[PDB]
């Protein structure tokens, strides 16, 4: 109807000059048309993709907005065609090779305050919502049709370009020209996207007490692909729709996908300068240790361990193509009440990626990799494991000395190697595990007892000589130490009310987040050659130390110190390099390597 | 007990009962109990207990509507008190385990 | 001997009034109607039924804060108003048991709880005792 | 106004820089000979070095011992310049990591031509064309990559493409400077830092 084209003309119009007239900035500094200028360089750069803010739309125009927040489905289609007709005005000429125009992908956003899946009720359906979560599950990318040709099988004439519906929703082909059905898809002659669908978990935070922790499906299109993968939180802004292909008058449900938010790796020009800033100032290694668990009294060298860890060492691939792992793996045995779960609960949120593990409710196959049927196909398919979940990050295993030996042997190939090698049910792979092993454990009599010596250790040699560094934090009476501790913990009880403010020598968690993730991606340092010598001397005097205690006590030592304590040395230097940007280790990184590592060798006097 | 300290010390509070023999307060338990038993046929408190009823009100009311807040508790007299407690604790046989038993008292005293 | 068991049908507000391992008490609507699969199964015209809920209720939650007035709330605080509170709550603890002062105050202290808190928002502490 | 500006690469033009620190990390790369007669005393460093060994020797070492007869060792060129890699450039410039297959491509190409190989005209060629197909590409990143993270867009360039990326980069940042008006403060040079 010439009414209806009126209507979807005159809001396509109204989106237009949206796109082509919204500004930012104040007269008394300038003016920068947004999206504009987002829409040029995203075309000059051959992204094809926007971000339009839906505050910004309604401040423009608050019609549209409300129209967009009622009927996205509607009103999304308008809008992208007006930015691709502002694109193309606002890019033509365009060179060779450049002729044709492409589709724009409006994705947008909110600062709204986000609803919950266990909000989202009946009377949500096809409008837009914003809800948080994780994603658990990530599909392969697969293709959508977006405009089709079919043509009739018999006689061979043709209906071309017919526009498919967005989402989940297919699309019914004529029963008339011949046969009862008598088209078939051109399967040259049609145009795709990436889609990708996803399960949205619900936050434990948002998981009512008592419940299972709902999920919803997630439907990503274009430029939303491989945006997100396992593991991560995100706000989801998307339309709640129904599937459309016990019980009758029953539709599944999953929500299309229009904005993600990652809510927590490219980092800003000026986020680049404050890092350089931090790596620059000459304190910044206590600063780094004072802010990692700060509500945590004491254990200093623990947090400066715990550094070294997020931080890590630098992985090497050498002439013959061998390979050495940078990651620090840290055992803290010790005494209960110690602060090594919270230190953990700590490391699993700093960590830019952290898995989070209870040792007892772990599996061997649930830690490093589980072989599962597919039931839609029949096929054996691979899952993802805590370590394969962490990759390139963290894991923290509480209570790791309640693991089963056949479990804690599963995890050995994932530690030294970081690699877990699978040959079971007819595939055979070997997935990276490239990940950092936090752990926590008590001693065998619950108490570190004495008299008792090795036997306060039921951990293997060879699971022990994984892990770079061993701590056996006591707890020491004292009632100094005793009084100070009340103290700081008294006030800390009383500071859960006083607006979460900061401290000074001190980095915010999500700066430190981001400082960590900036310099493992950026630097990776080596040994100086005098520093490389100091530790090959400090080598061969403690390991000449260890053998002739050994021999004195005419028993083996719990906890070796080998070739693998000598390259732990090695990345923690190089960590703390890493942690100062700085293309070599010094003797002085090396001195406080071996200072710490000295902490834990006394550790296992 | 037989139990560990990592098991134990998360427990906050650690109760002992014993049967032991007292002639008078054998007496009054077992008035108490064959009281109960005569009451309760099918047909040291001195305060008077609240109806059940009206306890269960009580509970799920200040479990909801009421959130403690802490802001003053004589912190130097709770760390002495920690302290000390560390220090006799070191000499015997419970354990408590740093923050654990402060933290007990913080959640009792809420 | 092994359980029987029936299917029932929540609508509109009545969702998520209940999860698996809840010992609900269920009024509704018996309603059946025509199935095929059970007829085949049976070999008989066996019609399939089900519960068209009207009401979720539970037998352990007896009572809820949804579900308070406001004379339960003015008695309450009534109550409170007593400078004996404490020990008519201790006392109210198993009042069938004899002695064991100590316990029934270490159980109201357990059964009323602490507060749970996360000073800073980094650092989770329970408030369970 | 009066900054610092570094001593600018000559690299392409028929003798380098002399002052140029570019220029001198770019001849200090290695580049494969054979040895024509043997060179005494020098067994140490590869006691005579004998006739007809391949060796791998800095680029200004090699311009300094080359002469036009040939009569110390002849010259080489690396792979990265040989056919089989110049197809590979012919195929699709944008593609191949410049940054990895010698930081200073172009310069060090322009000077390997000094030893007047008999395929001089195809590297030539080839050097021409490899900047004329990633020009586009190194134009519209640098002129249209605003505000962000450049790692991805900058990693796959050579040390000139990055010059030209960053000459781009400052155009942009200075023309959105002057729009939103931040140009017209008076400001502290970078050395309040110290
Ligand atoms: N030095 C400390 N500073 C602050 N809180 C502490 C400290 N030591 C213990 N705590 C607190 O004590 C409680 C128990 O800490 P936790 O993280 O379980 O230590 P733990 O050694 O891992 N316990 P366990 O699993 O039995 O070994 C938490 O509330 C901690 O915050
Ligand atoms: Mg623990
Ligand atoms: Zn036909």
């Amino acid at each position: 109807a010439d009414e209806g084209q009126a209507r979807k003309s005159q809001l396509q119009r109204r989106f237009k000059e949206f796109l082509r007239q919204y500004r930012v900035g104040t007269d008394r500094t300038g003016f920068t048309f947004k999206y504009r200028d987002e829409l040029k360089r995203h075309y000059n750069l051959g992204e094809y993709w926007i971000e339009v803010e839906m505050e910004d739309l309604a401040s423009f125009d608050e019609d549209l907005a409300d129209y967009l927040y009622k009927q996205p489905a509607e009103h999304l289609q308008l809008l992208e065609e007006a930015a691709k007709e502002v694109a193309d005005e606002v890019t033509r000429p365009r060179p060779s090779g450049e002729e044709v125009l492409q589709d724009i992908q409006v994705m947008l956003k909110s600062d709204a305050s986000p609803s919950s899946i266990r909000s989202l009720k009946s009377d949500m359906m096809s409008h837009l919502v914003k809800i948080p979560g994780i994603i658990i599950a990530a599909s392969a990318v697969r293709a959508k049709a977006t405009r089709i040709s079919i043509q009739c099988r018999s006689c061979r004439n043709t209906l071309t370009n017919i526009a498919m519906r967005p989402g989940l929703e297919g699309y019914a082909l004529p029963r008339k020209c011949c046969p009862l059905d008598p088209y078939f898809i051109m399967p040259d002659k049609c145009k795709c996207v990436d889609f990708q669908t996803l399960k949205l978990q619900e936050l434990p935070d948002a998981v009512p007490h008592g419940e299972m922790p709902r999920h919803m499906q997630l439907y990503c299109d274009r430029y939303l692909c491989d945006k997100v993968v396992p593991g991560n939180r995100v706000t989801i802004m998307g339309i709640y729709s129904i599937k459309k292909f016990v019980g009758v008058g029953i539709r599944s449900s999953y929500i299309r996908v229009l904005g993600i938010q990652v809510d927590t790796g490219a980092v800003s020009p000026q986020e680049e300068e404050e890092f350089r800033r931090l790596a620059a100032l000459p304190n910044v290694y206590e600063v780094i240790s004072k802010s990692i668990a700060p509500s945590i009294f004491g254990g200093t060298d623990m947090k400066k361990a715990i550094a070294c860890l997020l931080f890590g060492g630098s992985r090497k691939r050498l002439p013959d193509g061998l390979t050495r792992r940078g990651d620090i793996n840290l055992l803290m045995l010790g005494d209960p009440g110690t602060a090594k779960s919270q230190l953990l609960k700590f490391v699993e949120k700093c960590s830019p990626i952290g898995v989070y593990t209870s040792g007892k409710g772990s599996s061997a196959a649930g830690l490093t990799a589980s072989v599962m049927r597919d039931p839609s196909s029949r096929n054996f398919i691979m899952e993802g494991g805590a370590m394969v979940l962490a990759d390139g990050g963290v894991v923290c295993i509480d209570e790791f000395d309640k693991m089963r030996e056949d479990d804690r042997v599963a995890i050995h190939e994932a530690m030294e190697q970081q690699t877990i090698s699978i040959a079971k049910a007819g595939i055979t792979t070997t997935l990276n595990s490239r990940c950092s092993v936090l752990a926590a454990a008590n001693s065998v009599f619950g108490r570190w007892d004495e008299t008792k010596g090795e036997d306060n250790i039921d951990f293997m040699p060879t699971i022990l000589s994984r892990f770079d560094m061993i701590f056996i934090v006591k707890d020491e009476h004292n009632e100094e130490r005793d009084v100070m501790l009340a103290k700081h913990v008294i006030t800390l009880h009383v500071s859960a009310l006083t607006q979460t403010q900061a401290v000074e020598g001190e980095i915010d968690l999500a700066k430190l987040k981001k400082f960590i993730a900036y310099c493992r991606v950026k630097c990776g340092p080596r040994l100086s050659a005098e520093a490389a010598e100091k530790l090959k001397n400090r080598y061969i005097i403690m390991r000449s130390g260890a053998r002739q205690h050994e021999r004195d006590s005419d028993r083996r030592s719990s906890i070796p110190i080998t070739v693998r304590q000598l390259e732990a040395i090695v990345r923690i230097a190089e960590a703390l390099s890493k942690m100062k940007l700085q293309p070599f280790a010094t003797e002085a990184d090396v001195e406080e390597a071996l200072r710490l590592f000295q902490v834990s060798t006394l550790d296992a006097a | 007990v037989d139990l560990t300290e990592p098991i134990i010390s998360r427990f906050d509070i650690l109760c002992v009962v014993r049967d032991t023999v007292d002639p008078v307060q054998d007496e009054m338990l077992a008035r108490f109990v064959v009281g109960s038993h005569v009451r309760h046929h099918p047909s040291t408190y001195g305060v008077e207990p609240l109806p059940q009823e009206v306890l269960k009100k009580y509970i799920i009311y200040a479990k909801e509507r009421v959130h403690p807040k802490l802001n003053q508790m004589d912190q130097d007299k709770v760390a002495k008190m920690y302290s000390d407690l560390r220090k006799e604790s070191m000499a015997t046989g419970s354990i408590p385990i740093t923050v654990r038993h402060i933290e007990s008292m913080i959640r009792m005293a809420e | 001997r092994l359980p029987r068991s029936k299917d029932a049908i929540l609508l509109a507000d009545l969702v998520d009034s209940c999860k698996p391992g809840d010992e609900i008490e269920l009024t509704g609507i018996y309603h059946n109607n025509y199935d095929g699969s059970l007829n085949t199964a049976n070999g008989f015209p066996v019609f399939a039924t089900v519960i068209l809920a009207n009401h979720v209720a539970k037998k352990d939650n007896k009572v809820a804060v949804g579900e308070l007035t406001d004379e339960d709330v003015k008695m309450i605080t009534s109550l409170s108003k007593d400078q004996q509170i404490g020990e008519k709550i201790f006392a109210s603890i198993a009042p069938s048991i004899y002695g064991h002062e100590d316990i029934k105050r270490g159980l109201a202290l357990a059964l009323f709880g602490g507060e749970p808190k996360n000073p800073g928002g980094k650092h989770k502490v329970r408030g369970d005792i | 106004s009066e900054a610092y500006f570094r001593v600018e690469s000559g690299a392409l033009g028929p003798e380098e820089n002399f002052l140029s620190l570019d220029d001198i990390l770019m001849s200090h790369e290695k580049l494969p000979v054979r040895t024509e007669t043997a060179m005494p005393r020098l067994g140490a460093f590869f006691n005579a070095v004998p006739q007809g060994s391949k060796l791998e020797l800095p680029l200004w070492l090699a311009k300094g011992l080359f002469d036009n007869k040939r009569r110390i060792l002849s010259v080489e060129l690396p792979k990265i310049y040989q056919e089989g890699w110049r197809t590979v450039f012919s195929a699709d410039p944008n593609v191949v990591d410049l940054h990895k297959m010698g930081p200073h491509f172009y310069g060090f190409g322009s000077q390997l031509l000094h030893f007047d190989s008999p395929e001089n005209a195809d590297i030539s060629q080839s050097l021409l064309q490899t900047f004329i197909g990633r020009f586009r590409r190194i134009m519209d990143s640098s002129q249209n990559a605003y505000n962000e993270d450049t790692s991805a867009l900058v990693a796959r360039l050579d040390e000139m493409e990055r010059g030209l990326f960053q000459t781009g980069q400052k155009g942009l940042n200075d023309f959105q400077c002057w729009e939103k008006g931040q140009a017209s403060q008076i400001t502290a040079s970078n050395l309040v830092q110290n």
